[PDB]
């Protein structure tokens, strides 16, 4: 989630990612955890193996055989965690993540009862602006000549600098608000 | 600890 | 109330099903390197088998010792 | 049951379809048959409220069980000789009821023998 | 919002596609117009019908609801492709497999439902039997009228 | 109150308690307990609210609408005396959509009594429902939205010689 | 009671859950066998199945051809 | 293989703006500032304004609005047995025929 | 029929006062879910009353509340038929809300 | 349950790795790297993320797992995806 | 009624024998049981269908409360994978979660053989459907089945939570309500039973396996399940099958019906009457 | 066994052949796709986490979607066979359809009620 994507995936990743379904699945047929650490070093054995076979084509030909038995042997209802995607409480409180923006509405009757919060809160709005001019110059200066770009962004080469475009990561509402 | 929390204006 | 894990050298898989898993790996040369994280499920208060009558059988031990006391009662009422 | 097997299966024409019974004579077979009795009358059963489908020819004993239940009110356990009255002659009507099955088979498979002859 | 900035009209040379693609943020060999059946769609992108369950679920997109981002060309069906909707993902189990296995269910049920029609279970037990004249008078039939005496004997 | 010929209601014949088991009744306690604690009370209540409705006793009549000529004897265009005929017809209209709901809440207050013996002690209910129905039917169905007295007419007239035709073969 | 959370260890239990646990399975098996020793016959049975081939044609008045 | 070495720095850098962030979010002592039995008093006033003056209303309208017109209230005849007396006109309904008597 | 109809009727009334009180200043200074769950059994308890009468007479009802409206010569008025069905349903129905209102203060005690 | 403390999670982090036999427990740091300090392949460091998600009961999707290569690494993500600030 | 009713309950069961997410299969045991009461009102059984709806009442409310004491004690986790173990971290529970199971599948004088035993009772002894009778039988034996699913996976392997425990079922207003369905689950169907006026004549002759039919399937439904569900413990793999993925999968109902259904509307709706 | 596709049940990523595509051609292409999705995702961000704006932020590619389904279709409509088809079949096709369903009916309820053949025994109200 925090890191962007790349282009594309290499064939280590696309072995790695493999392998950690091909886990999670096998826990799911298996349940029990005995039965399942029996066969995730069985697992590792088909993995070990092929280790090194450093052809590169058909390195390629052993993955989309393996992704192809995959597809035969998924579980049709695999264990999801709660708040993964597809999981049972995946989303379930993003009705209750209201953006720090709606503050700024709050009738002065209502910013009363939190003098304090409010009072930490004129400090990090001046913080944001006083930053903002050198965080985009900051972003232009980086701008590879040729426009291959990454959706990646710079930190603060200086001091006195905060990362550029860090208000919206920073301020982010609470995973459990 | 207590944490504040985000609401919408309910004054209105 | 701050946490304590216990004792990390406690969890040792010999006496538990965890050890099948390795006289059965090691069988045929391989062996898990992470049995000992799944060790806690099958020692300590969590041991034995629990077993289908032993569920089902629950408290028909005082539910009996309580039937006979009342069918006791009914003989000496009558 | 053995029936259905029967009526499937094996043969066909020497089992009572069962929305036919009967199917012969009432007389047949009997010098005379005494006509069923019903000991309770229409009024009693109406003003007992009686649903239609309860106005068998045992009702006599449920207007006893229903009087009970009524009178043993609020104890909701004191009326279990009047259930069993009711229940067993209900019982009784049913066995009745599986002597027709009976009969109707035998006479019909007494048809099937001497229809050969 | 001016005119070249909102779709037009289909693109009929190489140097209107490359212009269509550069309005829609698309590379030139990746722009695809509907074809040309004069169906309405001018030269609006033609984009795969995958819906959007089928996006990155872990990714944060911009527009977070509908997995897309600012600036990206939007699938003409998107409102039929939103996650409340139609799901285009794989499945385990083939399509046609899946179409074959239900209805066979379903079929050999109803089959099976009719054999239970005509070989229905009972018990060996002739037909109820109820006094006053098969309950005529309870069931509404008329009091002046005389029914049809039907008897039952005592076997 | 209401009048008991309008709305016929049998006597009820409630069964004298023949209570033979040693226990109490809860039913026949908190009945007790509720007279006590919200009937009484209740009463008082009432009988003083009519205790002033006695010191201000007012009357209202029932509105008398004298008969005025049939549609039958007006003339084809006479609005004036079309307008009178078709007011009364509209006011008869709607008086037999009150009889039908009277003979329906007979026949609704029947079912519920009789309970299980309604196919047999509902008969002269059902029979004057049966009966005012197709009276009802024989006048005012088929009419449409704009129905009135001409049309009412018409459709008499239009059902009188289809059963002339009956003897006339007959 | 504000339990106190434990890692990997098979936690505490409160006298109170143990108990009206115990009493309802307790109560539970209590009336099963109540009930079952006085009414058995609704389970087991109240009423024989006569038998339809031990009748006579006696009875059932089956003229012999 | 995983973090580049300026990936690495901006997450200490957001990191580090993050837990300032979170730690703003905590109330002060003093927030917010406002501004201003087992079975009886309390379980009386619940029992006499919840069920008993609620149905003094009911009762009225019940017993002056409903069970003064027609209809309104209609209910089933009650069961009458062979062996009651009617509490109304004195009848008493004459006693059943006999039964054979029978034991399972 | 009166202590059974106000019985009956009653039941309404006790449900609807969780509802009004939602919808005044009170709502935010009681305890608004053990407001509903005493309540709701206050409910079920009175509930039991129709519920007796049932088993000792097996007499039904038909209670009009209300005419709402006549649409010539149909009339539509809020009426209960309280019969076998809705007698017994009701009370199993109020006692197991009363189980789950109370439920409900213990698992969703964080929303 | 408890809330989250970033001591209490490094604290686990470590007592899951200890647990794990192809580490040597002498040697490990939260600084030590799963492919420098302690000899861990690709097909290791999947299984330890994989420890972990179950530890702490939420997934880790793979385009972070596979940059997750020092014990502080993976405290500092979980700390950071469950809004853990002491 | 009696052929809609009866396919119904045997294919809801089907698909509850192989869920894993607990309330799904709780889910699938109503949908089961409502299929049921629909196959009673077939045998124009009225009041045998509304004996079913109060005792039926009783303890699935209860196995849900149960069940969802569960759900909250260990971090909203719903799939059965993950629970082990809870008849002993969680006594009361796993107490309340056994009666109602045993409810649920007719065991003798509990508040659901009062309605469950009567209606095995009539199907078997009415001029009916002949396979309507077959498979809503073998459904009355996949109740045992799936319930010895959630007996055995929740509360008897071993644990398969995670770590940290913090489970606390000590509440009163948690306690409380169960323990009043518990009662329920208990004594409110022989309280109904012999409280309400007799309704129809029950067919009580009958050889005597037609009158043991109930027990014997449920009781046979456990002993399948029990071996069944000890095979897992064996260390072979598990592997796909068409009529476990058909189970899994409700019967591709679902998969196939939301998808291809609401696709040809919209796109109607669109091409033709909007566009067109 | 091999899983075969359908338009509401697509090819997995990784059962595609085209997605273990490794030469060099291929390659770029993911690299330029990636680059305008980041050209944009960068600009989306300047907005975004500018403290200076005061409204939300437009978004052009749903103003495009929006005015190619509606105010765009006639422009970009030509009458050809397979319109003028469909469009005729569409629009009279479900109501001449319809006309023999209900005439049909009225005719058979017609003629039942000249015959008296019909039982509108309790009905008053139309
Ligand atoms: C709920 C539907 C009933 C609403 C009517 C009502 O309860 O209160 C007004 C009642 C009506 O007065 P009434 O003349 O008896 O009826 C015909 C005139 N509308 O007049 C009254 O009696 C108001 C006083 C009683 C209010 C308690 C009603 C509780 C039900
Ligand atoms: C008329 C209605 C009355 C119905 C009967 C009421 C019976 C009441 C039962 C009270 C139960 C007391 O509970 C007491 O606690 C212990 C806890 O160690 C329970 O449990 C203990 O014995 C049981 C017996 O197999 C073991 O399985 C268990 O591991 C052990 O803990 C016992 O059952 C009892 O010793
Ligand atoms: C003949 O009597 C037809 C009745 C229908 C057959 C139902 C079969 C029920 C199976 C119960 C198992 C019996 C154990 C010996």
């Amino acid at each position: 989630a925090f890191c962007a994507p790349p282009a594309y995936l290499t064939h280590q990743q696309k072995v790695l990612r493999l392998y950690k379904r091909a886990l999670r699945h096998l826990e799911s047929w298996c349940i029990h955890r005995d039965k399942y650490r029996y066969f995730a070093c069985l697992m590792r054995a088909r993995f070990e193996e092929h280790k090194n076979e450093k052809d590169m084509m058909r390195a390629t030909q052993l993955l989309r055989e393996a992704e192809e038995e995959f597809w035969q042997n998924q579980h049709p209802q695999p264990y999801i965690f709660p708040d993964s995607p597809g999981g049972t409480s995946f989303e379930r409180y993003e009705c209750y993540k209201v953006p720090e923006w709606c503050l700024d509405y709050w009738h002065p009757s209502e910013k009363a009862m939190y003098p304090d919060y409010f009072s930490k809160r004129e400090q990090w709005k001046k913080l944001r602006m006083e930053s903002w001019d050198r965080e985009v110059k900051q972003l232009q200066e980086e701008t590879s000549p040729d426009g291959i770009m990454t959706e990646a962004l710079p930190p603060a080469r200086r001091e006195g600098d905060l990362p550029p475009l860090w208000w919206h990561i920073v301020t982010r509402p609470r995973e459990r608000p | 600890k207590r944490l504040f929390v985000v609401k919408p204006s309910l004054y209105y | 109330g701050k946490m304590e894990l216990p004792d990390y050298r406690q969890w040792k898989i010999e006496g538990t099903p965890l050890e099948t898993v390795q006289k059965k790996l090691a069988a045929r040369g391989l062996r898990d390197p992470w049995a000992r994280n799944e060790a806690w499920r099958y020692m300590g208060g969590f041991a034995g088998n629990i077993t289908f009558p032993s569920v089902i059988l629950k408290g028909f031990k005082w539910g009996f010792a309580a039937f006979v006391v009342a069918l006791g009662a009914e003989y000496f009422l009558d | 049951g053995a029936h259905l097997t029967r009526r499937y299966l094996w043969d066909a024409s020497v089992e009572p379809d069962p929305e036919k019974i009967p199917s012969f004579p009432p007389d047949l077979g009997f010098p005379e048959r005494k006509e069923r009795v019903m000991v309770a009358t229409q009024q009693e059963m109406m003003d007992a409220q009686l649903t239609l489908q309860q106005r068998d020819y045992c009702a006599h004993y449920l207007i006893r069980l229903l009087k009970c239940k009524r009178d043993s009110f609020p104890n909701f356990l004191a009326c279990k000789h009047e259930q069993h009255d009711w229940d067993y002659c209900e019982h009784l009507d049913y066995v009745k009821r599986m002597k027709e099955f009976e009969r109707e088979r035998r006479l019909l498979q007494r048809k099937k023998r001497r229809a050969l002859k | 919002m001016t005119k070249d900035m909102l779709p037009g009209s289909y693109p009929r040379t190489p140097e209107e596609r490359a212009a269509a693609a550069k309005k829609y943020n698309m590379r030139v060999e990746d722009y695809e117009p509907y074809p040309d059946d004069g169906m309405g769609y001018g030269d609006y992108p033609m984009l795969p019908n995958r819906s959007q369950h089928e996006r990155d679920p872990w990714y944060q997109w911009d527009h977070s609801e509908l997995r897309m981002n600012w600036g990206e060309p939007i699938h003409w069906d998107l409102d039929m492709y939103i996650r409340n909707r139609v799901d285009t993902s794989p499945t385990p189990v083939s399509w046609d497999v899946m179409c074959k296995h239900l209805f066979g269910f379903v079929a050999f049920m109803v089959f099976m439902f009719w054999v239970g029609h005509v070989f229905p279970s009972y018990q060996p037990v002739g037909p109820k039997q109820y006094p006053y004249n098969n309950l005529y008078l309870e069931r509404g039939g008329d009091p002046t009228k005389e029914p049809e005496p039907v008897v039952h004997y005592d076997i | 109150s209401w009048d008991k010929d309008v709305y016929p209601e049998p006597p009820s014949r409630t069964p004298a308690p023949s209570p033979q088991t040693s226990l109490p009744n809860p039913i026949t306690y908190l009945t007790k307990a509720y007279d006590l604690v919200v009937d009484w009370p209740v009463t008082l209540v009432r009988e003083f609210i009519e205790r002033q409705h006695a010191k201000n006793r007012t009357y209202y009549y029932h509105r008398q609408y004298r008969r005025v000529p049939d549609i039958t004897e007006c003339k084809e265009g006479d609005v004036l005396c079309i307008y009178e005929a078709e007011m009364q017809w509209r006011r008869d209209f709607k008086v037999d959509q009150e009889i039908m709901n009277i003979i329906q809440e007979r026949l609704k207050a029947c079912q519920q009594r009789e309970g299980e013996n309604y196919q047999q002690n509902c008969a002269k209910e059902l029979e004057q429902f049966t009966k005012v129905t197709k009276a009802y039917q024989d006048r005012y169905l088929d009419l449409g939205a704009y129905y009135s007295a001409r049309k009412c007419l018409a459709k008499q007239k239009q059902r009188m010689l289809e059963e002339r035709k009956a003897a006339r073969q007959e | 009671v504000h339990i106190q959370p434990r890692y990997r260890e098979f936690p505490q239990l409160t006298r109170s859950q143990v108990i009206q646990g115990e009493f309802l399975s307790s109560l539970m098996w209590f009336w099963i066998l109540w009930r079952f020793w006085h009414d058995s016959d609704a389970v087991l049975g109240h009423f024989s199945y006569p038998d339809p081939s031990q009748w006579t044609d006696e009875e059932l008045g089956i003229p012999p051809d | 293989s995983g973090y580049t070495p300026d990936e690495k720095l901006r997450l200490q850098q957001l990191r580090e703006l993050r837990r300032r962030w979170l730690k703003d979010q905590e109330l002060s002592p003093r927030e917010p500032v406002l501004p201003p039995v087992f079975k009886a008093y309390r379980s009386s006033l619940f029992a006499v304004s919840h069920v008993l003056i609620p149905m003094w209303f009911v009762h009225y309208y019940v017993k002056y609005h409903m069970a003064t017109k027609p209809y309104t209230i209609v209910s089933s005849k009650p069961r009458i047995f062979p062996g009651d007396t009617i509490l109304e006109t004195g009848e008493v309904i004459p006693p059943m025929r006999d039964f054979p008597d029978q034991h399972h | 029929m009166n202590i059974f109809t106000t019985s009956i009727l009653l039941i309404f009334i006790l449900l609807l006062s969780p509802i009004l009180i939602s919808m005044s200043n009170l709502i935010k200074h009681i305890n608004f879910p053990l407001y509903t769950t005493t309540s709701i059994k206050f409910s079920f308890i009175i509930s039991l009353l129709p519920l007796l009468m049932f088993f000792h007479n097996n007499m039904e009802y038909m209670i009009t509340t209300w005419h709402w409206v006549t649409m010539n010569s149909m009339e539509l008025k809020m009426s209960f038929k309280t019969d076998f069905f809705s007698i017994l349903f009701t009370s199993v129905a109020l006692f197991v809300t009363w189980s789950i209102m109370q439920f409900s203060s213990w698992y969703m005690h964080s929303d | 349950a408890p809330p989250l403390t970033l001591d209490g999670i490094k604290d686990r982090v470590l007592y899951v790795l200890k647990l794990y036999d192809k580490i040597d427990p002498e040697k490990l740091s939260v600084n030590s790297h799963f492919m420098k300090d302690l000899g861990l392949d690709s097909l290791d460091q999947v299984e330890i993320i994989m420890a972990m998600e179950d530890e702490f009961g939420f997934e880790i999707p793979d385009i972070d797992a596979e940059k997750l290569m020092c014990p502080q690494e993976i405290v500092d993500y979980i700390a950071d995806k469950k809004d853990v600030y002491e | 009624m009696l052929c809609l009713g009866a396919l119904t309950t045997l294919f809801t069961a089907i698909c509850a024998l192989t869920q894993n997410d607990i309330k799904k299969i709780i889910a699938f045991s109503t949908s089961s049981q409502l299929g049921l009461m629909m196959v009673t009102l077939g045998m124009n059984q009225p009041h045998l269908a509304f004996l079913h709806i109060c005792t039926h009442a009783f303890f699935k409310a209860m196995l849900f409360m149960c069940s969802g004491s569960i759900i909250h004690s260990l971090a909203d986790e719903q799939d059965i994978r993950k629970m082990g173990n809870i008849t002993k971290i969680m006594p009361f529970t796993s107490s309340c979660l056994v009666i109602g199971s045993l409810a649920l599948t007719g065991m003798p004088f509990l508040t659901g053989f009062y309605s469950k035993d009567l209606i095995i009772e009539a199907i078997n002894t009415c001029n009916t459907n002949a396979w309507a009778l077959l498979i809503t039988l073998i459904a009355t034996s996949m109740t045992a089945m799936y319930s010895m699913r959630i007996i055995y996976f929740v509360t008897m392997t071993k644990p398969r939570f995670p770590p940290l425990i913090s489970i606390n079922e000590n509440d009163p207003d948690l306690m409380n309500p169960i323990k009043r369905l518990a009662f329920g689950s208990i004594f409110a169907g022989f309280v109904i039973s012999y409280n309400i006026p007799p309704t129809s004549i029950p067919v009580l002759t009958m050889p005597w396996f037609l009158k043991t039919t109930a027990l014997i399937i449920s009781v046979l439904g456990f002993l399948i399940a029990l071996e069944l569900n000890n095979l897992t413990m064996k260390l072979s793999m598990n592997k796909a099958n068409p009529y476990s993925s058909f189970s899994t999968l409700l019967g591709f109902f679902p998969s196939i019906i939301h998808r291809i259904t609401p696709m040809k509307s919209l796109n109607l709706s669109l091409k033709t009457s909007l566009t067109l | 066994s091999k899983y075969k596709p359908a338009p509401l049940a697509t090819l997995p990523s990784t059962l595609d052949p085209a997605e273990y595509d490794v030469s060099p051609e291929t390659r770029r292409a993911q690299v330029e796709r990636l680059s305008i999705r980041a050209r944009l995702k960068r600009e989306y961000l300047l907005q975004y986490n500018d403290p200076k704006r005061v409204s939300h932020i437009e978004d052009p590619a749903l103003i495009r979607w929006t005015y190619a389904r509606s105010a765009n279709i006639y422009p970009n409509f030509r009458p050809t066979p397979k319109n003028s088809l469909l469009g005729a079949v569409a629009g009279f096709g479900p109501l001449i359809f319809w006309y023999y369903v209900f005439k049909t009916d009225r005719d058979r309820k017609e003629r039942l009620i000249q015959e008296g053949k019909l039982d509108r025994k309790f009905n008053i109200s139309y």
